[PDB]
RNA sequence: UAAAUUAUGGUCAAUUGUUAGUAUUCAUAUUAAUUUUUUUAAAUGUUUUAUCAUUUUAUAAAGGUUUAUUUUUGAAAGAUUUUUUGUAUAAAAUUUUAGGAAUAGUUAAUAAUAAUUUAUAAUUUUGAUUAGAUUGUUUUGUUAAUGCUAUUAGAUGGGUGUGGAAAAAUAAAAAAAA
């Protein structure tokens, strides 16, 4: 996306990524179209909103 | 209401969302909501106890009921 | 178009500032000195006239 | 269903039999969910429908005593534990009678000896 | 002087989380199920308030109401609670019935304890305190033979004996001299390794003079 | 003084008994030297240290602890074209030939993917599954026809690799407008554990794509 | 003296200088000449200015006039740009012919 | 705190530094005082305890040792807090003085639980039973006595904790006189 | 070579339409058209001031070719004040050509403002320089599509050296000190 865009990787597939980048793209980056859970909060307040 | 020559359709679900059979907790939430829910709610039930005056009854049920 | 669409209850029952994730912002030591001096001067600005 | 045919790789793409032959060949090659599920060894609906207990059917078969935590003697079936077996809204009236001996029965030294005392007085 | 807790993140999801149009409902429910509440007048008044406000009440609300009535022994209020549950077809719990029996027994309303231990006698799996209530009610009017009878009834029903039941039944057998029954009780007590209470020790001492 | 070990062969330790060939196998020679180096050991798979033992009691029952005889285990050998590509190709060829066992290389991804195929019921079983070079897949047929219809790698060519996102996993689960538990897509997550798209979507994660099979 | 200071921002060289160490490669003759003939030219110029001041004054007047009476002496942004030929490319060729190319370095 | 000349201490040096003569003092009471002093700290008080001008290897080893000490003290802090919470719970439920709760027995527990269950409080009786069963295993006035005393001895060995147990402005509980208490229970 | 252990003592299935989302028509769409309309003729009044002057009033077009920039504190905002001290000048990264090669007011160092100096300097086949095309431009259009396709935000080293800043020969108007 570049300067102003929040998007960090392509929508569906991308080139191989390593270390923290792979971890983020696979699991940790914000996925706002998820229908089961919304983006996940930091550690101390994800537990109390789990349900 | 409808217009001429437009052949309107029908919408089956209000929204696009994950089904409740896909999770144990969604299933339990729906079961609890159904038990807390009516099955057929009428003009006499609790949710309409705020129509305490006959004029309120008439204005709510006569026109602007959609509103 | 999406006339009836809802969102999770986490969104409406989250506390304030629960979503802020801790990220370590990095900046040059020259930037550190510049900003620290600027903040110190702003703190030390004398009141009465316009502050 | 949806079907698409590319004929530009044929000598005569204008021939009339090509489309029908291709559609019938594809239908021949197509397999049913019943056949797929039977060949794999599982029910047909578990491959089409989103019901949450179907997650158990894609995993392999494992012993019940191996999956559930062991007891004091080792492996035991989870169904032999009274707490596992009983609903929580039933273990207040008669469960208490049953287990009173569990907590409040024992030898005289067991029932009258306070364990809540100094345990280093002699060495000090 | 405030709702015990009211806001985001304290109420079940399936209800829509926190709907501010039902804050009174949530506060009323928490006060109804307040476990630290011990004012039985407050319990009756809160039940009436909930009745007017149309909040569905389970068996646990009535159980709390009854639990609040034992220390003061408002047996009549407990019986009215049971009558209302009969009217609404809300089945009481073993603990709620035991609370009613305890109120009546400590109030010495042996007739009412006898009546209550006939409506739920065969259907509900009553327990040791429910049988102790009959034992106490019978010994109140002085039916020690019938106290021994209800002891055998408990034995037949299969719910075990507890030290309080042993003490009361031993007292009954002591006053009405039943050497064989007391031998049975003492042998069972020794087998089960119960802590012998002072009352049971005195009963056994008085009986040892006989046997 | 101290000399550092450069290659994996030197780091893992290698005699290099042969004259100059540095890439000679050595697995067998080391296996028989270790064997005669001893009989309290059974032919069940060994594990080098106790805490590596499986969590499942029944699998712990099959596994035994051996100090350094847990290494070099295995009977088969390793038979461009990355291991997943070659694994898919061999299984497809053997299935079309209506064979029983397919000896296929054993890497982390290939082995996990074969385990996932077993879980979903596309392979009858395995042989020599604890080998770290190659393992045999016992293919399953039903009424003359093979259970596996098509099996192909994510990298259709041997070169290009991909990274599936959680949106991609949900895409696969709802492919073509259906609910798709029929064709199974395998992805290796950021934790180096191989899962299918059902579990990936249930867990809200993706990973590197391995293959698809049905 | 091989790692700069992360917090102070000092380079490898400043860290070594502060430690009192010296990490300098063996220099060739031309490199040593570069580092040696800095002082000789300064001394030659200073001695020239001290010895014959008429010619020195003439040359200094020439420099000063050539600068003062010169275009592009504003010290504006255009003059302050480091690489004029590449920052301002459309000028070259059709407007400015001083530079016959737009690239003189790695940028 | 850390000092430019502070150093760790060995056993002989600790004995020489704290070489004092005494005839009678309650180890348990003084240990409780020192532990309450430790518990009434902020995490900051553990900060500047590594003596500087000390080689990096010994510095790191002292860091592990002090972190182990702090973790053990925090674990005992949590255990002590839970034990006192259970003591208050039992005292409130039964009505007995909380002082004599520590010398009760299973017969008394049975009788009290029976009274609670008779009065119709099954959950409350369960709370009392769980608290007593959980507390008969953790309530000994000297429960981890050796661990606690070894932790205090390790603090003494560190050599940077001698001064954190004094110079506190306290107030007389009875006369309400504000003063500076110089007594060193750690010493 | 482990050899077919007799509790068969618990059967009574599935379906209740409830959703974790790129989906494919080689001919329908898509354009100039079958439906394209509607007007437009220049020659011009910003302002206040102490008056032949001074103060306030900084991005019109065509052409030429375009790196990928810009917080003059300096004017105003603006105040119990006071500076033309309130750090504006920098960097990273993404271009095109059917017949593919050399480029230079040149690189770094410097007690050198304003370079008489020193060096085996610098750009380029990982595609430079010049020439040709040429504002950029996830905004347009199309598709099942990370494919194809389209575009007007601007900028401007010799016209006064004035000004805080050249952006200064035209101004659908952003109200410009009652």
């Amino acid at each position: 996306g570049g300067p102003g865009s929040p998007v960090r990787g392509p929508g569906y597939y991308a080139p191989p990524m390593e270390g923290e980048h792979q971890r983020g793209y696979t699991a940790e980056w914000r996925d706002l179209r998820n229908p089961m859970r919304p983006p996940e909060f930091p550690t101390p307040w994800e537990r109390k909103y789990r349900q | 209401a409808r217009k001429h020559g437009l052949f309107y359709g029908k919408m089956r679900f209000a929204e696009q969302k994950i089904t409740f059979y896909s999770d144990r907790f969604l299933f339990r939430d729906l079961v609890n909501r159904r038990e807390a829910s009516y099955a057929n709610v009428w003009e006499m039930d609790d949710p309409y106890r705020f129509l305490q005056t006959e004029q309120d009854y008439e204005d709510y049920w006569g026109d602007n009921y959609d509103v | 178009f999406r006339g009836a669409d809802t969102y999770s209850v986490k969104y409406c029952e989250q506390g304030r500032y629960e979503y802020q994730r801790y990220l370590m912002i990095n900046r040059f030591p020259s930037e550190y000195k510049k900003h620290f001096l600027s903040f110190l001067s702003n703190i030390r600005m004398s009141s009465g006239s316009a502050t | 269903a949806g079907c698409r045919i590319n004929l530009k790789a044929t000598n005569n793409p204008k021939s009339p039999t090509h489309t029908v032959e291709g559609v019938f060949e594809a239908v021949k090659a197509l397999r049913s969910v019943s056949e797929i599920a039977a060949s794999r060894g599982k029910v047909p609906h578990s491959l089409i429908y989103n019901i949450y207990p179907y997650l158990e059917e894609i995993r392999r078969r494992k012993g019940m005593m191996a999956m559930h935590p062991p007891g004091k003697d080792g492996l035991l079936m989870p169904d032999r534990v009274v707490d596992n077996r009983l609903p929580d809204h039933l273990k207040k009236g008669y469960y208490d009678d049953v287990y009173w001996k569990d907590f409040f029965a024992g030898s005289d030294e067991h029932l009258n000896e306070p364990r809540m005392g100094l345990r280093g007085d002699e060495m000090r | 002087m405030h709702p015990r807790l009211s806001g985001q993140g304290v109420f079940p999801r399936y209800g829509g989380g926190w709907m501010h149009q039902f804050g009174h409902v949530y506060a009323l429910q928490q006060e109804l199920l307040n476990a630290e509440a011990n004012n039985w007048f407050r319990a009756m008044e809160l039940w009436h308030t909930a009745r007017h406000e149309g909040v569905a009440m389970n068996v646990s609300h009535y159980t709390n109401i009854l639990r609040q009535c034992v220390p003061p022994t408002a047996w009549e209020a407990s019986l009215m609670v049971l009558k209302q549950m009969r009217r609404e077809n809300i089945r009481p719990d073993v603990v709620g019935v035991g609370c009613a029996l305890a109120a009546c027994a400590d109030a010495n309303r042996s007739e009412e304890v006898e009546k209550v231990f006939s409506c739920f006698s065969g259907k509900l799996k009553l327990d040791s305190i429910c049988y102790l209530a009959l034992i106490k009610a019978k010994m109140s009017r002085g039916g020690y033979a019938e106290a021994l009878a209800v002891g055998r009834e408990q034995d037949a029903d299969g719910v075990p004996f507890l030290p309080h039941t042993y003490t009361h039944l031993l007292e009954a057998a002591e006053v009405a001299d039943d050497g064989e029954m007391a031998l049975e009780l003492a042998r069972r007590m020794s087998s089960e390794q119960w802590p012998v209470s002072d009352r049971g020790r005195e009963a056994l001492k008085k009986l040892s003079t006989r046997h | 003084g101290h000399r550092l070990l450069h290659g994996k062969r030197e780091r893992e330790g290698s005699l290099f008994a042969v004259a100059n060939d540095v890439k000679r196998d050595e697995r067998l020679l080391r296996q028989q030297l270790n064997a005669l180096l001893e009989t309290p050991l059974v032919d069940l798979p060994g594990v080098e240290r106790r805490r590596d033992l499986p969590a499942d009691p029944i699998t712990r029952l099959f596994f035994q602890h051996k100090g350094d005889h847990a290494l070099y285990y295995g009977t088969y050998d390793k038979p461009l074209y990355t291991p997943i590509y070659d694994f898919c190709h061999r299984i497809r060829e053997a299935t079309e030939q209506r064979k029983r066992f397919v000896v296929v290389p054993s890497t982390i991804e290939t082995r996990g993917c074969a385990r996932v195929m077993h879980d979903h019921g596309l392979v009858a079983g395995f042989r020599d599954f604890h080998n770290d070079r190659a393992f045999a897949v016992e293919l399953k047929y039903f009424q003359g026809d093979s259970t596996i219809n098509v099996i192909e790698p994510c990298s259709y060519d041997g070169r290009t690799e991909f990274e599936w996102s959680p949106k991609m996993m949900r895409r696969l689960l709802n492919t073509h407008g259906i609910h798709n538990r029929l064709v199974v897509y395998i992805c290796r997550t950021a934790d180096n554990r191989i899962i299918d798209h059902i579990h990936a979507v249930k867990e809200n994660i993706g990973g590197r794509g391995l293959m698809m099979v049905h | 003296g091989l790692n700069g200071c992360v917090e102070t921002g000092r380079s490898r060289s400043e860290v070594a200088r502060d430690l009192g160490l010296s990490y300098t490669r063996p220099l060739h003759e031309n490199e040593k000449k570069q580092l040696s003939h800095q002082a000789v030219y300064y001394e030659r110029l200073a001695k020239f200015k001290m010895e014959q001041p008429e010619a020195a004054r003439a040359m200094e007047r020439e420099r000063f006039v050539r600068k003062f009476s010169g275009m592009f002496v504003k010290m504006d942004i255009r003059s302050g740009a480091p690489d004029f030929p590449s920052t301002y490319r459309r000028l070259l060729g059709t407007k400015v012919v001083r530079w016959a190319s737009k690239r003189h370095g790695p940028n | 705190h850390a000092t430019y000349g502070a150093v760790p201490l060995t056993h002989s040096q600790v004995t020489s530094v704290y070489a004092t003569d005494g005839g009678k003092v309650d180890e348990l009471g003084l240990l409780e005082l020192v532990e309450e002093r430790i518990f009434s700290w902020k995490l900051n008080k553990w900060e500047m305890r590594i003596p500087p001008n000390l080689p990096n290897d010994q510095k790191e080893l002292i860091r592990q040792e002090q972190e182990n000490l702090k973790q053990i003290l925090s674990g005992w802090r949590k255990c002590f807090g839970a034990l006192n919470a259970d003591i208050l719970q039992i005292s409130s439920l039964t009505g007995v003085p909380k002082e004599v709760v520590r010398e009760k027995n299973r017969t008394w527990l049975q009788e009290e639980v029976a009274k609670l269950r008779w009065m119709g409080e099954v959950n409350k009786a369960a709370l009392l039973r769980d608290a007593f069963m959980r507390l008969e295993a953790f309530g000994s006035r000297d429960f981890m006595f050796m661990e606690r005393l070894c932790c205090i001895y390790g603090l003494a060995r560190q050599g940077t904790f001698d001064e954190a147990f004094t110079n506190y402005i306290t107030e007389d509980p009875v006369t309400n006189d504000i003063f500076v208490d110089e007594r060193n229970p750690f010493k």
